[PDB]
RNA sequence: AAAAUGGAUAA
RNA sequence: GCGAAGGCCGGGGGCUAGAAGGCGAUCAGACACCACCGUAUUCCCGGCCGUAAACGGUGCCGCCCCGCGGCCGGCGCGCGCGUCCCGCCGGCCGCCCAGGGAAACCGGGAGGCUCCGGGCUCUGGGGGGAGUAUGGCCGCAAGGCUGAAACUUGAAGGCAUU
């Protein structure tokens, strides 16, 4: 049976969001290079280089396919910004709303103006 | 039996102005609950009262401008001595400077201050601030 | 650095004198912040019972030690606040620092004659805490301060030097005897008179939080 | 405004849930067939602009921060953070972020904007501790503990928190004269949705 | 809504118990009915719990009840 | 209007004076947390913009949990007039 | 203490109800302090689900079924695990599992 | 299904 | 005056359970628990007795007291017209805002108290001895009600946390 350690698991976190395109989502010496490659991070011991390559490998097949959060990306926040920041071609959300709900017509009535009486009715 | 009317009438007042509720309701009225409201207004403790004339009981509105702390009545009623008015000043009174104890005497009702400046006695009716 | 906005805030002077912190009931959490406003005699303290605090766990009990700790000076200010640590003084420590921010302004009052200065209570002002009841009653001038030995100088350290008081419960507790007198201390302000009845104030662009310096 | 109304009306912000209180009678309108309660829009109004007028108040718009953790809101709040000056406190709310001198996320809000008391408590709780007055905007059931004041909306659909935030900052920065001062909103109805 | 016990909404104590109303008094009323010869008032106990008989008839106008008292014939509202 | 205690001489000898809640009269307590001197602003409407000073509301921590402080403001500007009946 | 308001019985206004037996201990504990918890099952068990319809030579016929409620005694039940040892909290909480 | 006991005195 | 159950008196009954009694197994011993048998009893009518964890371990009337409720009994007003909706009173209840308390927790009070005072009634004063002794009284009895002292001892005891 194998989990592995928290501080295996915080550093992989680092280690992906520190670079996603430079690891590899099947190929754990391609990250086991970035692991331990001084400037990039430090892993002391090949064998804990060895762990959070494992790791990193899995965490790129799920940033790769539907991440889990905790990950930050260059383009995953890119990406999301034009999602959020796109509004409805045209918004016919308005149009004219018809068919009005039974006491609504009175609130209307009781503020000063009709919104279209008997037109929406 | 509604024993007395006047302690579950300053008790409702006393509780609606822990709840705020400036408008408040006392339902049985008596000719003394109108003379004690009338000392409390003039004292300014309560801004002003009125009572609704039905035919039965006569209800009677209070309104309290919201700073009042406890308004609670002394019964039994002892009379107390002219000279020992004090002794029970001790008990019911927040610091000898402030606060008020309506005794009833022949002259008519009086506060604490009103009976040592005449140096008179009466029952303790009851004892607001 | 200056941890609170009101810390920063007092190291500047935006906001001056304890007793305008009060008004606003600004909460205080730096213990700096007191030391820094007020440089008077510093606060003058009481170490009030280090009692022994026992958890009995599997083969031996552990013992932390809780020490009460009565901070003050005559200027209408008391500070009763506690601390529980394995070292004994370190509990006083902390005690010193919960008593920093926890100083409740006490009124002070005239009594029948208001000959000089303050030295009387307020009101009968009561507080309970725990089972202790305690009313702190106005005294004559010649009268000093009546109460349990140590309950009496927690009222010295207050500055009221003119009370009756009796209190009912289990006095024999320090912890809550000198506690419940602390909340007795603080609602001084809490009660209302009068003259206080009058409405004026409401500057609005006095608030501490809205102040930047 | 005739044609906010309409879009008032749009958002079905006039509707409401099963039960009012005390406080809240004085905002509700009516039965429907059903039995949940509708609010008269004349209410939402007096509430909405008051809001903007007290949110003015606090130099420094990130002390008048707003927190949320309703689903179908959050993203009107990231809106309204974008549009006026505002931070937001979203998600899991961290109880003791307003409190604890060394918290990751230390907050200390001069007033605080909320999108309902029921959705999380401990928001509206987290003014009492931290000396803060507080606003939230709820329906029918209305819990108002702690809450300045409330302002009646549907709060069930992201189109009505949304359209109720727009007419909030629409006239927040109109009542300030920043923009719009009644005019046509710089943003659309739609753009706070989630 | 600033509205106070002393004035209170005519509908207010119109809902409370006739007894727990700043001014308590009668909830029941008078109200008529139509007999054979009359299109002017017949007035009677609106609350009636006891029989009353058609003016100078055998049959009974008004049905016994708990509360308000129904009828069997073309009734008028209140007083007319 | 010379509140607060005084001396025979007559000058305010109670030091600090904690100030009153607008709706219920009751001093904002030295360590009460929840009540709050929070500002209410009024427009000048035809100039459409916050003139930098207008009124501020004591809402009394008691209110705050009992609940009626949103009804209470609506009053409190009732008088003041800014808030609508 | 009080472990619970009810005081361990629904009995309310009355200060009376009738008493029966737990089908196992047949201990006697008055109605409201009593399991009672509605049984309906095939008599046969459904392990001969359809083996039985399909020897039935009767078409149509719906294999018979008990509706017997079932009262079991408080000591009875816990020991035949028919309702377990509630934590403080879980205690208040309702909504039949 | 069957199971009883444990000196005093400090620790 | 009434008062569960058990008891008891004089008639009846007599199915079932079943104080006692026997019996098996059960263990060191069980004369206990578990089976089996079974008298009193259970049942009934006229009597006594007078007790209960007779409980909400919360006297009795009185009044104010915050929301969400469920049930229940009348009793209304509008809706489409339903065994609807809002409720108005008398209860039955669950959660609980204040507020109280050593707390568990009550909150339709165990809230409105040391900022103590609506009225009437009972009852207690460290823990044993002690509901004991005696003096009554009531009862066919069994027993009930009232009710000691000498003498001893430093804890007894409540709710909580580990």
């Amino acid at each position: 049976g194998k989990v592995r350690t928290k501080t295996i698991k915080r550093a992989a976190r680092k280690i992906v969001e520190n670079n996603y395109e430079s690891l590899k989502p099947k190929d754990f010496q391609n990250n086991k290079a970035i692991c331990s490659k001084r400037n990039v991070a430090i892993i002391p011991s090949k064998r804990l280089r060895n762990k959070v390559a494992g790791y990193v490998t899995t965490l790129m097949n799920r940033v790769v396919k539907g991440p889990v959060h905790g990950i930050s990306l260059r383009l995953q926040e890119e990406e999301r910004e034009r999602r959020d920041n796109y509004a409805p071609k045209k918004s016919e959300f308005d149009v004219e709303n018809i068919t009005v709900s039974g006491a609504t017509q009175q609130m209307i009535d009781s503020i000063g103006f009709k919104c279209m009486s008997t037109s929406l009715k | 039996v509604r024993i007395n009317v006047l302690r579950d009438a300053l008790k409702s007042i006393c509780n609606a102005q822990r709840i705020g509720k400036k408008q408040v309701i006392v339902r049985p009225s008596s000719k003394v609950i109108i003379e004690f409201l009338q000392l409390m207004q003039k004292n300014g403790y309560i801004s002003d009262f009125a009572v609704v004339d039905n035919h039965r009981s006569n209800r009677i509105v209070v309104n309290l401008i919201g700073r009042l702390n406890k308004a609670g009545v002394i019964s039994p009623r002892f009379d107390i001595p002219a000279n020992d008015i004090e002794k029970w000043v001790v008990n019911l009174l927040p610091s000898r400077l402030f606060g008020h104890i309506i005794l009833t005497t022949s002259q008519g009702i009086m506060d604490h201050i009103e009976a040592q400046h005449r140096q008179i006695g009466g029952k303790v009716i009851g004892y607001f601030y | 650095h200056p941890s609170t906005k009101l810390g920063r805030l007092v190291k500047a002077g935006k906001i001056e004198s304890l007793y305008d912190i009060f008004k606003y009931s600004l909460p205080i959490k730096e213990t700096e912040i007191i030391d820094y406003f007020f440089p008077k005699s510093e606060l003058a303290e009481e170490v009030c019972n280090i009692m022994s605090v026992q958890k009995q766990t599997t083969a031996g009990q552990r013992t932390r030690f809780r020490a009460h700790v009565i901070v003050g000076n005559r200027d209408g200010f008391i500070g009763y606040g506690a601390g529980v640590s394995k070292e004994v003084a370190n509990a006083i420590k902390k005690a010193a620092k919960n008593a920093r921010l926890n100083i409740v302004p006490v009124r002070r009052g005239f009594w029948g004659g208001k000959l000089g200065d303050p030295h009387t209570v307020s009101s009968k002002l009561s507080g309970k805490c725990g089972s202790v009841r305690v009313r702190l009653i106005p005294a004559p001038r010649g009268a000093g301060i009546v109460a349990s030995p140590t309950v009496a100088k927690v009222l010295e350290f207050a500055g009221v030097s003119d009370v009756f008081t009796r209190q009912s419960g289990h006095s024999r507790t320090l912890m809550n005897s000198v506690g419940a007198v602390y909340n007795a201390l603080k609602s001084s302000y809490s009660i209302l008179t009068p003259d206080l009845w009058k409405k004026e104030q409401l500057d609005h662009v006095q608030d501490i939080r809205t102040m930047s310096l | 405004k005739e044609a906010d109304v309409k879009k008032m009306l749009v958002a079905t912000t006039h509707l409401g849930v099963r039960n009012i209180d005390r406080r809240m009678q004085f905002y509700i309108f009516d039965r429907q067939k059903d039995g949940t309660f509708v609010f008269n829009l004349q209410k939402v109004w007096a509430k909405i602009v008051f809001a903007a007028r007290i949110l003015v108040t606090i130099d420094d718009p990130a002390e008048i921060a707003v927190v949320a953790n309703r689903p179908d809101a959050q993203r009107a709040i990231l809106k309204f953070c974008k549009y006026t000056h505002a931070t937001a406190f979203p998600g899991r709310f961290i109880p003791g972020n307003f409190t604890n001198r060394m918290n990751p996320n230390y907050c200390e809000p001069r007033l605080l904007l909320v999108n309902d008391p029921v959705v999380d408590r401990q928001a509206i709780l987290e003014a009492s501790y931290v000396n803060i007055p507080t606003i939230s905007l709820c329906n029918s059931d209305a819990n108002l503990k702690f809450i300045d004041v409330a302002i009646p909306c549907n709060n069930k659909t992201p189109m009505s928190i949304g359209l109720i935030y727009w007419l909030l900052a629409r006239e927040v920065l109109r009542l300030k004269g920043s923009i719009s001062r009644t005019e046509e909103w710089d943003v659309k109805p739609d753009l706070f949705v989630a | 809504m600033n509205v106070d016990l002393l004035y209170p909404d005519p509908v207010e104590e119109q809902r409370k118990h006739k007894l727990k109303r700043l001014v308590q008094g009668p909830n029941s009323y008078f109200l008529e009915i139509k007999c054979a010869g009359c299109q002017d008032i017949v007035v009677v106990y609106s609350h009636a719990n006891t029989p009353v008989f058609c003016p100078g008839c055998t049959s009974q106008i008004s049905i016994p009840t708990g509360g308000k008292c129904a009828f069997t014939s073309q009734v008028e509202r209140y007083r007319q | 209007d010379d509140i607060g205690m005084k001396n025979s001489s007559g000058v305010v000898v109670d030091a600090y004076i904690p100030r009153k809640c607008s709706a219920t009269n009751r001093l904002i307590g030295p360590k009460d947390h929840a009540a709050v001197q929070l500002s209410v602003a009024r427009v000048n409407d035809k100039g459409k913009m916050i003139e930098n000073n207008y009124v501020t509301f004591a809402f009394c921590g008691a209110i705050r949990s009992r609940g009626g402080v949103d009804s209470a403001f609506m009053l409190l500007a009732q008088e003041h007039g800014l808030m609508e009946r | 203490p009080v472990k619970r308001r009810n005081n361990g019985r629904s009995k309310y206004n009355c200060g009376h109800t009738n008493i029966v037996r737990c089908q196992n201990c047949h201990r006697c504990v008055p109605k409201d302090k009593v399991i009672k918890r509605f049984t309906i099952r095939n008599i046969v068990d459904n392990t001969i689900a359809d083996d039985v319809l399909n020897a039935c030579v009767i078409q149509g016929f719906a294999i018979p079924k008990l509706y017997n409620k079932v009262q079991y005694c408080v000591s009875c039940s816990i020991h035949n695990h028919i309702v377990r040892v509630r934590s403080r909290e879980d205690r208040k909480i309702r909504t039949p599992p």
